[PDB]
């Protein structure tokens, strides 16, 4: 009865790993007699190119293999097999004891894109990605099977030497809103386990949003320029989609600064600020809220002026 | 740990160019690849970067007409080529990587050395300097284009010795000096024109 | 495009005492509670070296005597005390906003003690090459501030001079100068003068003697 | 001439651990020989150890408990070979990506300092695992000066993570005077210990504004109205927010408030909802946002008073 | 990754008990262990937690006189001590585990029955059951105090179609179990039903 | 104390058919954007096991066929299609904050074709000088078990659910402390009562 045990190479006095990692199994304490050394990467065989084998003998036989520094770190499994007259021992690439591991989000289509521009979307997102696992895929599935259209594709390089992916899935009007659910499969090889997350429609109360538009009163020193207010509570669900309009248009998103929606014991708080030329062209701004609940057209709004 | 770049290049107005940069070791990772050009003499200049692993590629705008970056993951080597070559493209161009949750260079290239010429390459004559301590040297004049490194005994004789920056001739070819003081061989060698002369100081 | 301002251009420090230096961009490069300045230095020659990372931190194998503080829009870095092989040329940079983008750079020059260049000449061997070139050269001087000047018969008259970086273990400047009708004159000298002479020194040849 | 090297336990194929981890170190013109294990300098029992001798041929094999090759310990081989010491050393194969300890240290809220004039600062460290519960953080103050007593509690928060927070409080005098604060953590997993320090914030300081508002009566809430108050343009980021109502503070937890954020030119801005009941309004209709500011004017407080009808 | 309890414990009223859960192995980033109450069909009621590594507790406004964490962390041991035992203690007592970064449970023990009374501790009466004539034959267990016993047939090579009665409780205040095994009508081997009593630590075997 | 009620208490559902299960909470599970909302079922004798965390994930090695959804007060399991081996109580709970609390439980029965059950009398044992009615694999539980009709000489013992047939069966000790013997069986699968008999000897 042979026993197998593997021992590795030792890293470097600061924890890195050396240029060549060295999986030498050891098969000891067996009747002698024929015996055959084979290595199994992922469970299929390695050549005997990268191995070589000492024997003395009770028996003992050893076998070394070299490794080098992109295959014991893939996150793969090895196995040295022994066939005796079958016996293995098995190692892995030791894990993180604490891995900060991989966070994925995928949202819901905004409001204004599902009713007003009527071309709603949703969005699969990984952050936190090295450089390399910056090929992972995030490909799209539903519940029902039914067919998806093409979906993109984008990568950004962060400040603090991250990658952040996204993929960007186009819904139909009709079929998002009956309550279909939509799937993102995230999968790189080193990433061990697949990732798998999916969204749909909130499946909760319905109530319209109120809109209240204020205005800040003229402060010491603030004549070239005005603070615009806008709160919109008491809206189920969170989902909302803040705007605002100056002379019958729409204003980007930097010109104003809009909160997330906490809990009502939801609400909103926006800021838009304008210059001197823009209340004297058309005073009038129009903080334009989207709500699933609203009414007539899923939009409700107020007005706001400077004087 | 290191990085190591291409060889001294010569290009004619309105070519195009490929340099290169090979990275040491393995890092399962990954990191960036960027590009730093400089005038000797002159600011620091971004041209961009590009991911090795996915291809990803991101250029500052004022040099998206005249670069685009290339990179392979399976020898760790960056390329990069220039287009439209002008009197103002020519320069030194590094090589910078950046490390998984850096956001610093963390390991520079030797840099490669690029005149935008249309003149050919000329190869350099060296001549000795004949004269307590005494001083030998040798000189090595009119050769073109930069640069030109030389050094003596291939590190048998290290310390005293300098080398003066190449003074452009106003014949158009440069000049350069090396002198050392003892109390010798010189090893002259220019790439581009594919020639390395030795020379002796002793007097004649 | 953010824009990076260092100051000053250049300064000149001795040894025992701190230098400082200052460098000021367009927009705050803080975001969501990190900073993203580095502090880089070149010797002549070669690539840049990290010296201090996200504006109060030290990379690996630095000295103690390199530090970094501030924040938002104002950075400043420090050398105390100063040693002889710190002569180079500090940038700063930003690495927040595409694109990436670096200061000015400050070089930075030793302040020592005075010290007289050694003169020796070299005439022109070589003179089967067409053209003769003599060639008079100043060792290990300090400071940079010398001049050189060509005695033809006496006489001054197509000259052009190279002076080497500042040390850094001599902490000294080094000057060629080439000085390229020979044979029609006699006697050929080179007449150096100094703040570390006392009196203007000069070296002299004929041609051809021995 | 001896030659040394270290070869280790492998991990299970799962990248597990064994309950132990056997470190074998291999070391020639023979003589005499002895080797040495050394555990981040300090010298071990020799009977942790079993040595074998070959003729020639001599390994020993050191077994280590799980705990400590996983607190990042260095361990040598030290050989004396017929006259002088050959070291080699080893420690725990570094992670890929790792999380790292996170740590906060806190301002005192202005209320603290200039309104009951009684500051305190918190060194805060959040997510990291049970096991390093006992990571004991120690104050230490930049002056030489002692520390006061300060209080430590853990916290089990939603997602599986352990949060340790340690509250210091402070001398008035001694903050505004421009002291710098250090806490510093300790813990066997971490080979090294982390320290971060705050100060007073020395900058230009700006005058916060308060705008009050009452929302109209909107059809379906008959018992219910909601304020709301936004305080802009002011720097530095330190301030606190207080809600008054009949002469008496309403409690944090009694209105939402936000985080500051700047402005597009200069300064920072706060929105903040209270939600009052009739009652409430019927009692006094009258009701105050105040804040608590370094440069508001004159005692560090300003507010402004709005009614419902 | 396994956690084991103790075994079935009786108590008289007033007294007090300590159950242990065991975890198999070591855990590096540790773990907070929990204890869950189920009285006889009825919720899953929550008693509190304890991190071994430092002994920090929060129990629940219902059990925090009634139960009390200990733990060890050398030897990845919990305690929870039951004092003032009544009949509203007889239930099942569980040790759930959760891991580091975990809003749910991952590892759940085999549970401790504790039974509170005062009756004694009485060891069981198997009486075989003779087949007449797909063939069957059972096992009867009878007049045993507390619940509950470890039946197994033929010590474990026999699993398929049997059926282990839940236990029944007689008219003189003890317990009764029944459990039977179908096999093929030739029937050529020999089926023995074994019976093990955990409270009184008696084991007998008997013949069909 | 977060509260949970989960209805019903108790339904059937046909062999391959669609189960639904509600949890409804008395205040918000969700925080911090997320659910704490998980799932368990707990099969006879056993502790429970994990089956679906923050509501809409399933455990690693959980079939398919569950599917969790919902969030805020409202919450919903689906099992699709249902199996012979889902026979057990299902608790929902919530780890929002301090305490934990679980629901009600749901026990789902797994409804099949009737069966009826294998019935043996076994005369007692001479060591203890007791008779048994066996009823094996029967469905569904609604069974009813010297010529004399009787009434309170006898008790009762019933199994759960089985994981792999989805059949009940029962036990029946007809005690007679120190001539003629047997056991009548009624049952809805089966046409009319059948009686097992047995010796005095
Ligand atoms: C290194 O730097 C990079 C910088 O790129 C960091 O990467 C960031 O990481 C954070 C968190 O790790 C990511 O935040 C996540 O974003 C999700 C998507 O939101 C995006 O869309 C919204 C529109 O809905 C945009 O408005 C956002 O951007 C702007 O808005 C924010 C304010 O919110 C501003 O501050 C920004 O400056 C932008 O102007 C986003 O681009 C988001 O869904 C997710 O939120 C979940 O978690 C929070 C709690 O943290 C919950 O409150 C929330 O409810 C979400 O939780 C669940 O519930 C919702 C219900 O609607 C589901 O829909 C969700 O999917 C989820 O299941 C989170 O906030 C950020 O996106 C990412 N940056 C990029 C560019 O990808 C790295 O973290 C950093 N590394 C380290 C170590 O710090
Ligand atoms: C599992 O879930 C837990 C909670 O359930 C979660 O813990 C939380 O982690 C976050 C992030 O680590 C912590 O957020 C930090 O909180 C500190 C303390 O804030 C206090 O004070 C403010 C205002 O006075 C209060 O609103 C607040 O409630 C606290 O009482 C903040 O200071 C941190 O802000 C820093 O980052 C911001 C954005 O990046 C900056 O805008 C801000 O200025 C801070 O910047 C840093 O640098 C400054 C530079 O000078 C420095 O001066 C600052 O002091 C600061 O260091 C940050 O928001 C939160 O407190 C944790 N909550 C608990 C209960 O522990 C875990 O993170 C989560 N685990 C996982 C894996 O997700």
């Amino acid at each position: 009865p042979p026993t197998v045990k593997i021992l590795q190479s030792s890293c470097d006095g600061g924890g890195h790993f050396p240029p060549t990692i060295q999986l030498l199994c050891l098969v000891s304490g067996y009747t002698p007699g024929t015996i055959q050394i084979t290595w199994l990467e992922d469970g299929q065989v390695m050549d005997v190119d990268l191995s070589t084998a000492s024997t003395t003998q009770l028996a003992s036989t050893q076998s070394e293999l070299t490794l080098s520094q992109k295959h014991w770190l893939s996150d793969r499994t090895y196995t040295c097999q022994v066939t005796y007259q079958t016996f293995e021992d098995s190692t892995k690439k030791c894990a993180d004891s604490n891995p900060r591991g991989v966070s994925a989000y995928l949202s819901r289509p905004s409001p204004f894109d599902l009713f007003i521009r009527k071309s709603p979307t949703i969005t699969c997102l990984v952050v936190d990605l090295a450089p390399s696992k910056g090929t992972v895929q995030l490909t799209w599935s539903r519940a029902s099977g039914k067919p998806v259209n093409h979906s993109t594709r984008k990568e950004e390089k962060q400040r603090n030497g991250t990658l952040t992916v996204t993929s960007t899935l186009p819904v139909g009007t009709r079929d998002w809103i009956e309550g279909e659910t939509y799937q993102c499969r995230v999968t790189h090889p080193h990433l061990p386990r697949a990732l798998m997350r999916s969204t749909t429609k909130t499946s909760g109360p319905r109530a319209a949003p109120e809109v209240y538009a204020f205005a800040t009163p003229e402060w010491p020193g603030s004549r070239d320029k005005r603070t615009l207010a806008c709160l919109i509570q008491n809206f189920m669900p969170e989902d909302i989609s803040v705007q605002w309009l100056h002379n019958e248009v729409q204003l980007p998103d930097a010109r104003h600064s809009t909160t997330q929606p906490r809990k009502t014991k939801f609400f909103v708080f926006s800021r838009l600020e304008v210059t001197r030329a823009e209340w004297e062209q058309k005073d009038e701004f129009i903080c334009r809220a989207v709500h699933e609940a609203a009414s007539p057209s899923q939009t409700v709004q107020r007005a706001v002026s400077v004087n | 740990v290191q990085l190591q770049q291409s060889g001294a290049e010569l290009a004619k107005p309105g070519a195009s160019v490929m340099l290169s940069c090979k990275a040491s070791g393995y890092t399962f990772n990954g990191y960036w690849m960027h590009w730093v050009k400089q005038r000797p003499g002159q600011d620091l200049e971004w041209i961009g970067y590009i991911n090795p692993t996915t291809g990803h590629t991101e250029y500052n705008q004022k040099f998206k007409d005249k670069a685009t970056l290339t990179a392979d993951e399976s020898s760790n080597t960056a390329y990069i080529e220039l287009s439209s070559l002008t009197s103002d493209d020519s320069a030194v161009y590094y090589c910078a990587r950046q490390e998984y949750r850096h956001s610093w260079f963390a390991y520079w290239g030797q840099g490669t050395l690029v005149t935008v010429s249309a003149a050919s390459t000329k190869g350099p004559s060296v001549f000795p300097l004949a004269p307590g301590t005494a001083a030998l040297g040798c000189l090595v004049k009119d050769y073109f284009p930069e640069p030109v490194t030389v050094s003596w005994n291939s590190g048998a004789l290290t310390s005293g010795v300098h080398t003066f920056p190449a003074v452009l001739q106003s014949s158009g070819l440069y000049s350069l000096s090396s002198v050392v003081t003892v109390p010798y061989i010189c090893n002259v060698n220019h790439k581009p024109s594919n020639t390395k002369v030795d020379k002796k100081a002793e007097p004649k | 495009d953010i824009v990076l301002t260092q100051s000053p251009a250049s300064l000149a420090v001795s040894l025992g005492q701190r230098a400082t230096i200052s460098c000021k961009a367009s927009q705050s490069v803080d975001y969501d509670g990190d900073t993203y300045m580095n502090w880089y230095h070149q010797k002549p020659g070669q690539p840049p070296k990290l010296l201090i990372y996200a504006a109060s931190n030290l990379d690996s194998g630095i000295p103690a005597r390199f530090s970094g503080s501030g924040s938002g829009t104002d950075f400043t870095l420090n050398i105390h005390p100063v040693e002889e092989e710190d002569a180079a040329t500090y940038y700063c940079q930003q690495t927040n906003e595409d694109p990436w983008t670096f200061g000015g750079g400050t070089k930075l020059e030793i302040k020592r003690t005075v010290a007289a260049p050694s003169v020796f000449i070299f005439p022109p061997e070589q003179l089967k090459s067409g053209t003769a070139s003599v060639v008079c050269l100043l060792n290990n001087f300090y400071p940079r501030e010398a001049k050189v000047q060509w005695k033809v018969d006496n006489a001054l008259q197509n000259s052009q001079e190279s002076v080497t970086e500042q040390d850094s273990k001599d902490s000294t400047y080094s000057l060629s100068s080439t000085l390229t009708d020979y044979e029609k004159h006699k006697v050929y000298a080179c007449e150096v003068t100094h703040q570390g002479l006392s009196s203007p020194v000069t070296k002299s040849f004929n041609r051809g003697e021995c």
